[PDB]
């Protein structure tokens, strides 16, 4: 008889490790916008009258 | 159950009972219910105590 077979309880289990090292990093953002001309001039009449040409 | 004792996952292997129609695991099973209206975390710490 018997059939116990006590396994070794103490294992101290293996652990996946990653050593951290200092490394510089830049920070940048994407932002939405529109485009605009350097100068826009809407031509408006400074007198009165009919457009002839 | 000796080879699967690895790092990442908590893998648990077993065999179904001889009638798969009747349950999926041998042994007892029970529920712990909230009758008085107490919150979820109280029942969770009661489950951890049990």
């Amino acid at each position: 008889c018997g059939k116990s077979e006590a396994p070794p309880p103490a294992q101290t289990p293996e652990v996946g490790i990653v050593t951290l090292e200092a490394q510089t990093v830049t920070l940048n953002t994407e932002l939405p916008g529109r485009t605009n001309a350097f100068r826009i001039a809407e031509v408006r009449p400074q007198v009165n009258g009919i457009i002839l040409k | 159950m000796h080879f699967f004792s690895f790092k990442d996952a908590m893998v648990f292997a077993f065999a179904p009972p001889s009638v798969l129609e009747l349950g999926n695991a041998t042994g007892f099973d029970l529920f712990l219910q909230d009758q008085a209206g107490v919150g979820h975390e109280v029942l969770l710490q009661a489950r951890n105590k049990f």
